[PDB]
């Protein structure tokens, strides 16, 4: 009777909410307000997800969250909480996606291509500064420094490469360093390393 | 005794640095703001005067065979966009036609 | 003490000089920032565009440097703009569009 | 059966609230599961249609969940989206870019920003259409990129404002404004001050000085 | 009903508008280059326009036969 149709509607709406769960940002109604779930993914590889608690009463306040402290959420909250909360959510999505992508690139470099790297690469918690020396198999030592002056993009804002411990003696080193600089500036980190390793 | 002098001098130096930075930022944004405002005012006044002192010569000859220079080609080309896109525009309204007849 | 007191005294002198400069510039800018809007009105909440759009390359020069033989195409572009067939076609399209907007 | 009706109503209200907050209204969703075990590999195919307030879409993708002892890797193996055949070529270009990049969230966010900028453009053009109907000639309509300003005293003198919305390679969305003037050489031979060649840069400085609609209304008043 | 007259006159106009469309090869020469098609917005291609006009005829006749012609307040206006 009506029970079967009611159960069908219930399962349909549950499936619809589970479908919203995959769009990246989800919301749930609670007593104090709305709990928002934010998801991060890079190149289709899903990663860790976080949550934020909000209060509906005026003025809008923040109850608690699990976002890492070094993420500058206080200023963006102060300047977009009261107007266009959806724009606030989208900007927060931008920040988390960029940070997760940068961390994923750094971790993939650390784990996969450990043979070419000689010593541990210096990394900051925000993962916006990298500096490492590498030798690729003759022996062509290089040192690379990448600085990410922006926080909403996964591509370096400026990259520099130098030859340390050896003087430039042929155009091969010059073309190699120019190609490395261009690849760093345009293509992702691990892609080029997987490219010229063969 | 001199250690306290060390500490305090470093204190005022540190607390005066940001004020200098802020003043520099305010000055070098205000300069360009004023320059841009003046330039925009000049352009607007000049364009207004050009239109005003032209508005009569067109009335003297209403249908003169007037051609256009190379600078007017873009706009004319932008006028031809729909001319080469009208059929495609029809497709859109044709789609809207179905959107109109979905009843 | 010697070096760092010298540094901070030079810095505070520069701070005072910059404060005087910004004060005099702000006092001077007033006359022109009311003079600009003499014959023009002083001033729908559209957010202000970013400076990247302001510093982006414009379209007119790109079009001019992108298409060759300006006159070889204009010699017929003017003729077609003086033709009435596509003018009537454009009037028909405009009438259809305003009919749709009327609903 | 009143409690079940109450729960259904509450779920419907919550769904409507979430849809109007996020801005995405979804259609029916279909799921298929395939087990390909050699350490476990599962292939899940999802299909769903929907719309964002102005534009519909239909997407279908498949993901490969690799469950292991310590890791659970999920990768979008294939995705395929279809639009309705609009006249926005850059929309199709971005659809192709997202298809060849195999990513989802940036597509949704870019679509949201694009429809947001489109709605501001349409609302701005239509307001100025009615504010000064005797000096505005919207040749293509409020849902287009062109704006045509013309004086009824003389049809020869008129100019156009081009407002475009562009999507970069990364995925961001930014607008751009320019003007094109169809001026006869009679004005060139009349005025030797030569204030027409600098119109683009000066106008772009003007719009960055006091706003967008302010510059537009100033131009309308000057042309009046 | 002037719609019949306008349709007839545009149909008679079509032949010579495509004639003048094919008069010059420079317009055909610039075709196929995306550098202008993306700037103008869609494309520069008008070759199936015959089918377009011959298809709009029945559609328009059927249309004539049928005669088709802050955050607080925003959030609170939805919960009601």
């Amino acid at each position: 009777n009506e029970q079967e149709a009611l159960e069908e509607k219930l399962e349909n709406v549950k499936a619809i909410l589970q479908a919203y769960h995959f769009t990246g940002l989800s919301g749930k109604l609670t007593s104090r307000g709305v709990c928002v779930c934010i998801s991060t993914a890079f190149e289709g590889n899903l990663l860790d997800s976080y949550f934020v608690d909000l209060v509906i009463q005026k003025p809008l306040r923040i109850h608690h969250h699990s976002v890492p402290v070094f993420i500058p959420l206080e200023e963006i909250a102060a300047k977009y909480l009261q107007t266009n909360i959806q724009h606030f959510l989208f900007s927060l999505c931008e920040y988390l996606n960029a940070y997760s992508g940068r961390k994923y690139q750094a971790d993939r470099l650390q784990s996969d291509f450990a043979a070419l790297l000689t010593g541990p690469l210096q990394r900051n918690p925000l993962c916006n500064l990298l500096s490492f020396t590498y030798k690729l198999d003759q022996s062509f030592p290089f040192c690379a420094r990448l600085l990410y002056k922006d926080l909403t993009a996964t591509l370096p804002t400026d990259v520099t490469v130098t030859c340390q411990g050896v003087e430039v003696l042929s155009t091969s080193w010059e073309e190699q360093r120019a190609s490395h600089e261009t690849l760093f500036c345009t293509k992702p980190l691990h892609q080029v390393f997987a490219s010229f390793t063969r | 005794k001199k250690r306290q002098r060390m500490i305090e001098v470093q204190d005022e130096l540190l607390r005066l640095e940001p004020q200098l930075k802020q003043l520099q930022t305010k000055y070098d944004e205000l300069k360009e703001r004023k320059s841009s405002l003046r330039n925009a005012a000049y352009f607007l006044s000049n364009l207004k005067q050009l239109y005003q002192d032209y508005s009569d010569v067109q009335a003297q000859e209403p249908n003169v065979k007037e051609t256009y220079d190379s600078s007017s080609l873009p706009a004319l080309l932008f006028k031809a966009r729909t001319l080469l896109g009208a059929e495609s525009h029809l497709r859109n309204i044709n789609h809207q036609l179905e959107k109109l007849l979905d009843q | 003490i010697d070096k760092m007191v010298e540094t901070t005294e030079l810095m505070t002198g520069n701070i005072q000089s910059l404060k005087n400069k910004i004060q005099i510039l702000a006092s001077e800018v007033e006359e022109e920032e009311e003079r600009v809007k003499q014959m023009h009105q002083i001033n729908l909440s559209l957010p202000e565009l970013s400076q990247k759009t302001l510093k982006a390359p414009t379209l007119q020069k790109e079009i001019l440097a992108l298409i060759p033989n300006q006159n070889a195409l204009l010699k017929d572009l003017d003729i077609l703009h003086n033709s009435s067939q596509m003018k009537s076609m454009s009037t028909f399209i405009e009438e259809a569009y305003k009919k749709l907007d009327a609903s | 059966s009143k409690d079940l009706k109450n729960q259904l109503g509450h779920l419907e209200s919550e769904l409507s609230f979430l849809s109007t907050l996020t801005g995405i209204n979804i259609r029916n969703h279909s799921k298929q599961t395939e087990d390909l075990t050699s350490i476990r590999k599962v292939l899940q195919r999802h299909r769903l249609s929907g719309n964002c307030h102005m534009v519909t879409f239909q997407l279908e993708f498949q993901i490969l969940e690799i469950q292991n002892k310590e890791r659970l890797s999920s990768a979008v193996t294939d995705l395929n989206i279809i639009m309705e055949p609009t006249e926005c070529s850059e929309l199709s270009e971005f659809v192709s870019r997202a298809e060849e990049r195999k990513d989802l969230f940036m597509f949704f966010r870019s679509l949201h920003f694009f429809v947001e900028w489109f709605e501001y453009r349409k609302r701005t053009f239509k307001h100025l259409k009615e504010k000064y109907p005797d000096a505005v000639y919207l040749s293509e309509g409020p849902s287009s990129c062109s704006m045509g300003i013309r004086s009824a005293s003389r049809p020869g003198f008129e100019l156009v404002i081009v407002w475009r919305i562009q999507i970069d390679e990364d995925g961001k969305v930014f607008p751009k404004l320019d003007l094109l003037t169809k001026v006869p050489q009679r004005a060139l031979e009349l005025d030797k001050n030569r204030a027409i060649e600098t119109a683009p840069l000066s106008f772009r400085t003007l719009v960055g000085l006091l706003g967008i609609e302010a510059a537009l209304e100033s131009l309308i008043k000057s042309l009046c | 009903d002037e719609f019949m007259m306008l349709l007839s006159k545009v149909e008679k106009l079509s032949e010579e508008i495509m004639e003048i469309m094919q008069n010059l090869s420079s317009i055909q020469a610039l075709e196929g280059s995306r550098e202008l098609e993306n700037l103008i917005g869609i494309s520069c291609a008008s070759h199936f326009l015959k089918r377009e006009m011959q298809k709009t005829k029945e559609l328009m006749t059927k249309v004539n036969k049928q005669k088709l012609f802050d955050s607080y307040e925003f959030l609170k206006a939805i919960l009601n």
